[PDB]
C-alpha cells in the first residue's frame, strides 16, 4: 500500500523488458503507420469474406441446428433418464438373484 | 624437470664424450630452457638468462636472442614477453550457459 | 519468570522468524505469550499479564521506550517493583539487557538492508558505550554465525548479506531437505 | 594344488575359446546369425569378453609374478593372447568395444602406453555409459600419466558421480563395485595434491564423508609432515597399477615381491617431486604484486640463509605454477594469481535432479503397470 | 509425511515390539489359552495404504507440478528476453 | 556434585603434615605466594622451595620451617639456622636418635641382603617390617626407600603404610631432586589411591590434591600427565568439590599443555568445562592473569584483551616457581587472542598491532605472514597501508544442500526398487 501520489522512477522486474517490447513497439506501428492500414483493411476483407461464407451457412444451421436443437430436448433428455433409470434396474434385478 | 638449469651446466662432466657424440643435444636442452622462459617469464636480466645457458658471452647470446625475436630494453634486461599475453586468466566468466540450459528446460 | 524468558525469546523468535526456524519449542513463555497475543482488542494494558504483553510488543519494534513502560507503572500497580530494595540494581541489570537485545531483535530483521554500520550511531541510541557495544557485536557475529566483517579499530561493520527472496527460496530448500529425511525413516520403518 | 587346478583351466579354456572368437568374428556370418536367434538374452555371449578380461589378467600375473626369468607368459599372451583377438576385425556388437577395453585393460598394467590415441580411434561404435564409463576410467589414469592433473581431475569426477545413469543391475561391475568407488576416490586424492587453488568441482566428484578426511591429507602432505607420502602411497600403489591378485604370501617362495620392486619404485619416482612441487604453492598467494616487504617476506618463507634463496626460487617458477616477471630498476616482483570459478555444480545437476523426478515418475508406473 | 510416519509405525514398528513379545510367550501355551499370544495384533487404523492422500492428494501433487511448471515458464520467456534485448 | 553432600558435613578439615604454617610477612606478588604456601603443607615440607621465595626477595623467615625436617637431610636443617648467626645450643637429640639408628641399622641391612639373596620371602617380609619401620624415622638413608619398596610394596598392613610411605617417598624424592626415583613414585602413588580406601573426603581430597604435586614440577612429558590427570575425577579445574581449595597455576598449567603442545580445538573444551564451573566461578573473583587469559578472550576484546593479556607476560617472568615452559607461554598468549580477534575482522592495522604488543611492525608483518603460513586465518595483507585484511561474508548457502538432497534420495530408492 502507497500512501503518496503515484510517481514511480522506472525500474526493471520479470517479464518488463519481454511485454514491453511486445507492446511499446506495436503501438508505434498502429498510431503512425502507412504500412498497417491496407493489411487491416484487407483484414477487413477477408472478415467481410467470413461472414459472406458465414450468411450462407447461417441459412443452412436454421434448418440444422433447428433440428439438433428441438431433437436435442427429446434425445439427450432420453438418454440421462437412461442413466438416472439404470439405479432401478441395477436394484430390482440384483433383488431377483437373492 | 625441476628447472635447476644453474645446476645443471655445472653438473656436466666434460670427459664423457658420449654427451659430446649426440648431435644437436647442447642446443637442444637451452631451446627447452627458452621455451619455459617464454611461458614464466615477462622479462629477464641479459647476465640471467646467460647463466641460465650455460654462462653465455655476449655473442653467443645474439642467437638465443634472435631466436624468439627478444631484444634488449632501458636498463637493461632482455624483453621475453608482455604482462598482460604472458598471464592468460580463464577464471570467473561462466554463468553465461543460458542457451543450452533453456534448450533443456524447453519442455 | 515471564520477563526473564522475554529476553531469552524474543531475539530467538526474531532470529527464527529472519529463517532461523526449527527451534520453535511449545509449552514455553511462547505458548504463554501467545494466549495473551491473540487478543483482538487490547488497547491499554489493565492486567499484569496485558503489561508482560505490552512491554513484549516494545520488545519486537525494538524500541527501550516500551521496557521501560512495564517496568515502571506495571510495577508501581502492581507492586512487583516496591517489594525489593534491590529494585534499584534490579532496573539496570533488565534495562541495559533490553538495549542489547532490542539491538540484536533490531539487527535480525535489519541486516539485509544494511550495507555498512556507523557503529558509534549503536551505542548512542539504544543508550550503551562503544567497549560494550564492541564486545556485544564481537560476540554476535562469532556465535550468531552472521555474514559480517567487524572493523573493531575503525568502528565499522561491512556486511552486505542478501537476499530478500531469500526467505521463500530457503524456506522451500527446507520444504524439499524435509523430504529425504522423514523419508529416510520410512525407508528404515519398512525394511 | 587345487591353486593352480582352478589357474590352469581357466587358461587352457580362453585359449581354446580365443580360436573359437577369431572364427566366429570374421567370416561365418551364419554361424553368427544363428547365435543372434535361439536365447532371449546376448547378454550372455557378451558378457564372456570382458569376464575373460580381468579374470585372464589375474590368472597371467600370478604366473608374471611367480616366474620372473626365462619369460613364458608375458610374450605369449602379449603376441598370440592379445593381439589375435583385438587386432582382426571387430564382431558385429558391442564386443568389438569389449574386446577393444579388454585390449585397453591389457594395455594399461604394462606400463607401454602411446596407442592409447588409436585406442581411442578405432572406438567407433557408440559410447554407450557402460563402454564410456569404463574408458573414462583408463582415459582419465592415461591423462594422470601425462601429468595433466587439471584434465584427469575433471574425468575422475563424473565416473565417481554416480549419475552417469548407471542402473546396474545384472552384474556388469560385480565383485569390484566398490574398487570404481575406491580407485577414483584415490586416484583423485593425488591430483588434488598438485595443483589445487583452483577445484571448487571437488565437491562435485567426492562426497564430504572422503572430502573431510583427504582434505586434510593435502595440508598434512605438503605443510608439516611427510608421514601423508606414505599412507597415501600405500593405497595408491594396487589402485595405480592394478595388479589382480597378489599371490600367496609366504617366505619359502620368494618369487613375488622381486616383480614388486620395479611396479611399485617405478611409481616412487612419481609422487616424489610431484608433491614436493606442492608446498610451493601451498603458501596462499596473499599479495598478487609483491613489493620489497612481500618478496621478502616469501623469501624469508621459501628457506633461510644465505645461498641460495633467490636461485630456488627462480628454479620453481619455471615448473608450471607461477607465471611472473622480474624488474631490474624497480627490483619489483610482479606475478601472476589465477583462481577458478564458484558454481558450476547447479547447471550440472539440473539434468541430474529431473533424472531422480524421471526415474521416480518411471518406476512407480512399472509398479503402477503390476499392481493394476 | 507425518500421516505416512505415524501408518508406517503401525505397519511395521509396532509389529517389531509385538512379535518379539510373541517370542516371550513362545507361540504356543497346550493346556488353556493363549489370551495374550491371540490379544497381539489388535486393529490400529491403518493396515496399510490411506487412499484419500494415495489418489485425490496425488490429483493435486500433478496441479502442484502444473503450477511450478507454469510459473517457471513465463520466467523462461523473461531471462531470454532480458539478456537478449539489452545484448543489443 | 555426589561427593559433595558429605564434603557439605566436613566444612572444611584437611589433613597437612606442617599444619598450617609457611613463610611470615612477605612483601612481592601475592596471588603467586598463594600457592606456595598452599603446597608448603599440602607437600610435606618444601624444600627447594623455602629458598625458591628467597631468590628474589631476601626473607629470615625460611628459617622457621628450616628448622623442621630430617629426612632431607638433618644436618642441611642444622647449618641453615647456624648461618643465620642463631645460638641453637640444645641440639642434642638429632646426634643421639639418628646415631643410635645406624646401630639399628646394621640388623636391617644384613637380613636385607642375606634374604634376598636366598630369594626367600619370610626372612624378606620380617626384613619389610622391621626396614618399612625404619626409613620412615629418617628418609636419607635416601636410595634405601627406592630399595625397600624395589621389590615388595605390599608391607604387612598394604594400602594405609604403602600409601603414606610412597607419598613419604614420593614428597622427599622431589626433595632430594631425585626426579627418577620421583617418577617412579608417579606410576604407584596415583595407582594406590585408584585404589581407594573409605572414600572420605578428608582422604580422597587430600589424594586428589597430592596428584596435583608430581605434575607441579617438570621432569619429561607432564603434559601427558595432563591428559591423565585430567580423566582422572573428571573435568574439575582443582578435583576437590567445595570451593575452599585454591591452586591457580593447575589451569595455567593446564592452559600452557593444552596450547604448546596441541590444538586448541580442545581450548574450547576447557573453557566450558573449566572455566566456568561451581569452582571455578569462585576462583573468577581472585586470580588476575588467569582471568584476563580467558574473560578477556571470550568476550572478544582486543583493546584491552591484548594489553592486559601482554601485562600478564611481566608477572610470567617473575615466576621462579617450577614451570620448565614458561615462555611457551607468552609466546602463545599473543598467537591465540589474534587468531580469534582477527577471525571475523575487517582490517587490522600491523602498525597498531606492534605499538601494543611492543615490536616492530617488520616483526609483526612476518608474524602475521607464519600466521597465515599456518592458516588459521584466511586473511591477505593490503602491504600499502601495512594493514591485514578478513573479508568472507560468503553469500549463497544455497548449494550446499542441493547436491546431496537428491544424491541421497536417488541411491536410498534404490533399497525399495531392490525387492
Amino acid at each position: 500500500g502507497p500512501h503518496l501520489q503515484s510517481m514511480p522512477s522506472e525500474q526493471i522486474r520479470n517479464q518488463l523488458t519481454a511485454m514491453s517490447s511486445v507492446l511499446a513497439k506495436a503501438l508505434e506501428v498502429i498510431k503512425p503507420a502507412h504500412i498497417l492500414q491496407e493489411k487491416e483493411e484487407q483484414h477487413q476483407l477477408a472478415v467481410t469474406a467470413y461472414l459472406k461464407n458465414s450468411r450462407k451457412e447461417h441459412q443452412r444451421i436454421l434448418a440444422r441446428r433447428q433440428t439438433i436443437e428441438e431433437r436435442k430436448e427429446r434425445l439427450e433428455s432420453l438418454n440421462i433418464q437412461r442413466e438416472k433409470e439404470e439405479l432401478e434396474q441395477r436394484e430390482a434385478e440384483l433383488q431377483k438373484v437373492r | 624437470e625441476t628447472c635447476h638449469f644453474q645446476a645443471f651446466w655445472q653438473a656436466l662432466d666434460e670427459n664423457m664424450d658420449l654427451l659430446e657424440g649426440i648431435t644437436g643435444f647442447e642446443d637442444s636442452v637451452r631451446k627447452f630452457i627458452c621455451h619455459v622462459v617464454g611461458i614464466t617469464y615477462q622479462h629477464i636480466d641479459r647476465w640471467l638468462l646467460a647463466e641460465m645457458l650455460g654462462d653465455l658471452t655476449d655473442s653467443q647470446l645474439k642467437m638465443w636472442m634472435s631466436k624468439y625475436g627478444w631484444s634488449a630494453d632501458e636498463s637493461g634486461q632482455i624483453f621475453i614477453c608482455s604482462q598482460e599475453e604472458s598471464i592468460k586468466p580463464k577464471n570467473i566468466v561462466e554463468k553465461i550457459d543460458f542457451d543450452s540450459v533453456s534448450s533443456i528446460m524447453a519442455s | 519468570y515471564l520477563v526473564s524468558a522475554m529476553l531469552l525469546e524474543i531475539p530467538y523468535m526474531a532470529a527464527h522468524e529472519s529463517d532461523a526456524r526449527r527451534r520453535m519449542i511449545s509449552k514455553q513463555f511462547h505458548h504463554q505469550l501467545r494466549v495473551g497475543e491473540r487478543q483482538p482488542l487490547l488497547g491499554p494494558p489493565e492486567s499484569m499479564r496485558e503489561h508482560v504483553v505490552a512491554a513484549s510488543k516494545a520488545m519486537k519494534m525494538g524500541d527501550w521506550k516500551t521496557c521501560h513502560s512495564f517496568i515502571i507503572n506495571e510495577k508501581m500497580n502492581g507492586k512487583v517493583w516496591d517489594l525489593f530494595p534491590e529494585a534499584d540494581k534490579v532496573r539496570t541489570m533488565l534495562v541495559r539487557k533490553i538495549q542489547e537485545e532490542s539491538l540484536r531483535t533490531y539487527l535480525f530483521t535489519y541486516s539485509s538492508v544494511y550495507d555498512s554500520i556507523s557503529m558509534e550511531t549503536l551505542s548512542d541510541m539504544f543508550e550503551l558505550d562503544l567497549p560494550t557495544v564492541h564486545s556485544i557485536i564481537s560476540k554476535m557475529i562469532i556465535n550468531e554465525e552472521l555474514m559480517a566483517s567487524l572493523d573493531q579499530p575503525t568502528q565499522t561493520v561491512v556486511m552486505h548479506r542478501t537476499e530478500p527472496t531469500a526467505q521463500q527460496n530457503l524456506a522451500l530448500q527446507l520444504a524439499e531437505k524435509l523430504g529425504s529425511l522423514v523419508e529416510n525413516n520410512e525407508r528404515v520403518f519398512d525394511h | 594344488q587345487w591353486l593352480w587346478d582352478i589357474i590352469d583351466e581357466f587358461i587352457y579354456q580362453f585359449q581354446s575359446f580365443s580360436q573359437y572368437r577369431c572364427k566366429t568374428a570374421k567370416k561365418s556370418e551364419e554361424e553368427i546369425d544363428f547365435l543372434r536367434s535361439n536365447p532371449k538374452i546376448w547378454n550372455v555371449h557378451s558378457v564372456l569378453n570382458v569376464l575373460h578380461s580381468l579374470v585372464d589378467k589375474s590368472n597371467i600375473n600370478r604366473q608374471l609374478e611367480v616366474y620372473t626369468s626365462g619369460g613364458d607368459p608375458e610374450s605369449v599372451a602379449g603376441e598370440y593372447g592379445r593381439h589375435s583377438l583385438y587386432k582382426m576385425l571387430g564382431y558385429f556388437s558391442l564386443v568389438g568395444l569389449l574386446r577393444l577395453h579388454s585390449l585397453l585393460g591389457d594395455y594399461y598394467q604394462a606400463i607401454k602406453v602411446l596407442e592409447n590415441i588409436e585406442l581411442n580411434k578405432k572406438s567407433m561404435y557408440s559410447r554407450v555409459p557402460e563402454c564410456q564409463v569404463t574408458t573414462y576410467y583408463y582415459v582419465g589414469f592415461a591423462y594422470l600419466m601425462m601429468r595433466r592433473y587439471q584434465d584427469a581431475i575433471r574425468v575422475f569426477a563424473n565416473i565417481l558421480l554416480y549419475i552417469q545413469r548407471t542402473k546396474s543391475m545384472f552384474q556388469r561391475t560385480t565383485y569390484k563395485y566398490e574398487m570404481i568407488n575406491k580407485q577414483n576416490e584415490q586416484m583423485h586424492a593425488l591430483l588434488a595434491i598438485a595443483l589445487t587453488m583452483y577445484p571448487m568441482r571437488i565437491d562435485e566428484s567426492i562426497h564430504l564423508q572422503l572430502r573431510e578426511k583427504y582434505g586434510d591429507k593435502m595440508l598434512r602432505m605438503q605443510k608439516g609432515d611427510p608421514q601423508v607420502y606414505e599412507e597415501l602411497f600405500s593405497y595408491s600403489c594396487p589402485k595405480f597399477l592394478s595388479p589382480v591378485v597378489p599371490n600367496y604370501d609366504s617366505v619359502h617362495p620368494n618369487y613375488h615381491k622381486e616383480p614388486f620392486l620395479q611396479q611399485l619404485k617405478v611409481f616412487s619416482d612419481e609422487v616424489q617431486q610431484q608433491a614436493q612441487l606442492s608446498t610451493i604453492r601451498s603458501f596462499l598467494k596473499l599479495y598478487t604484486t609483491m613489493p620489497v616487504a612481500k618478496l621478502a617476506g616469501f623469501l624469508d618463507l621459501t628457506e633461510q640463509e644465505f645461498r641460495i634463496q633467490l636461485l630456488v626460487f627462480k628454479h620453481k617458477m619455471k615448473n608450471l605454477v607461477w607465471t611472473s616477471g622480474i624488474s631490474a630498476l624497480d627490483g619489483e616482483f610482479q606475478s601472476a594469481s589465477e583462481v577458478d570459478f564458484y558454481i558450476d555444480k547447479d547447471m550440472i545437476h539440473i539434468a541430474d535432479t529431473k533424472v531422480a523426478r524421471r526415474y521416480g515418475d518411471f518406476f512407480i508406473r512399472q509398479i503402477h503397470k503390476f499392481e493394476e | 509425511r507425518n500421516t505416512s510416519k505415524q501408518q508406517q509405525q503401525k505397519h511395521q514398528y509396532q509389529q517389531r515390539r509385538q512379535q518379539e513379545n510373541m517370542q516371550r510367550q513362545s507361540r504356543g501355551e497346550p493346556p488353556l489359552p493363549e489370551e495374550d499370544l491371540s490379544k497381539l495384533f489388535k486393529p490400529p487404523q491403518p493396515p496399510a495404504r490411506m487412499d484419500s492422500l494415495l489418489i485425490a492428494g496425488q490429483i493435486n501433487t500433478y496441479c502442484q507440478n502444473i503450477k511450478e511448471f507454469t510459473a517457471q515458464n513465463l520466467g523462461k520467456l523473461f531471462m531470454a528476453q532480458a539478456l537478449q534485448e539489452y545484448n543489443n | 556434585y555426589d561427593l559433595t553432600t558429605r564434603i557439605a558435613h566436613f566444612l572444611d578439615r584437611h589433613l597437612v603434615f606442617p599444619l598450617l604454617e609457611f613463610l611470615s610477612v612477605k612483601e612481592i606478588y601475592n596471588e603467586k605466594e598463594l600457592l606456595q604456601g598452599k603446597l608448603d603443607l599440602l607437600s610435606d615440607t618444601n624444600m627447594v622451595d623455602f629458598a625458591m621465595d628467597v631468590y628474589k626477595n631476601l626473607y629470615s623467615d625460611d628459617i622457621p620451617h628450616a628448622l623442621r625436617e630430617k629426612r632431607t637431610t638433618v644436618v642441611a636443617q642444622l647449618k641453615q639456622l647456624q648461618a643465620e648467626t642463631e645460638p641453637i645450643v640444645k641440639m642434642f637429640e638429632d646426634p643421639e636418635t639418628t646415631r643410635q639408628m645406624q646401630s639399628t641399622r646394621d640388623g636391617r641391612m644384613l637380613f636385607d641382603y642375606l634374604a634376598d639373596k636366598h630369594g626367600f620371602r619370610q626372612e624378606y617380609l620380617d626384613t619389610l617390617y622391621r626396614y618399612a619401620k625404619f626409613q620412615y624415622e629418617c628418609g636419607n638413608y635416601s636410595g634405601a626407600a627406592e630399595y625397600l619398596y624395589f621389590f615388595r610394596v605390599l608391607v604387612p598392613a598394604t594400602d594405609r603404610n604403602a600409601l603414606s610411605s610412597l607419598w613419604g617417598k614420593l614428597a622427599s624424592e622431589i626433595l632430594m631432586q631425585n626426579w627418577d626415583a620421583a617418577m617412579e613414585d608417579l606410576t604407584r602413588l596415583k595407582e594406590t589411591i585408584d585404589n581407594n580406601s573409605v572414600s572420605s573426603p578428608l582422604q580422597s581430597l587430600q589424594q586428589r590434591t597430592w596428584l596435583i604435586h608430581w605434575s607441579l614440577f617438570v621432569f619429561f612429558n607432564h603434559p601427558k600427565g595432563r591428559d591423565n590427570i585430567i580423566d582422572l575425577f573428571l573435568y574439575q579445574p582443582q578435583y576437590l568439590n567445595a570451593i575452599q581449595t585454591m591452586c591457580p597455576h593447575i589451569l595455567r598449567y593446564l592452559t600452557t599443555a593444552v596450547i604448546t603442545n596441541k590444538d586448541v580445538r580442545k581450548r574450547r573444551q576447557v573453557l566450558k568445562d573449566l572455566v566456568k564451573v561451581i569452582q571455578q566461578e569462585s576462583y573468577t573473583y581472585k586470580d588476575p592473569i588467569t582471568e584476563f587469559v580467558e574473560c578477556l578472550y571470550v568476550n572478544f576484546d582486543f583493546d584491552g584483551a591484548q594489553k592486559k593479556l601482554r601485562e600478564c607476560e611481566s608477572v610470567l617472568v617473575n615466576d621462579f616457581f617450577l614451570v620448565a615452559c614458561l615462555e611457551d607461554f607468552i609466546e602463545n598468549a599473543r598467537l591465540f587472542i589474534f587468531e580469534t580477534f582477527c577471525r571475523i575482522h575487517q582490517c587490522i592495522s600491523i602498525n597498531m598491532l606492534a605499538d601494543k604488543l611492543n615490536m616492530t611492525p617488520e616483526e609483526a608483518e612476518r608474524w602475521i605472514v607464519n600466521l597465515i603460513r599456518n592458516a588459521r586465518l584466511d586473511a591477505k595483507i593490503d602491504s600499502k597501508l601495512g594493514h591485514v585484511v578478513m573479508g568472507n561474508n560468503a553469500v549463497s548457502p544455497y548449494q550446499q544442500v542441493i547436491e546431496k538432497t537428491k544424491s541421497l534420495s536417488f541411491r536410498s530408492q534404490m533399497l525399495a526398487m531392490n525387492i
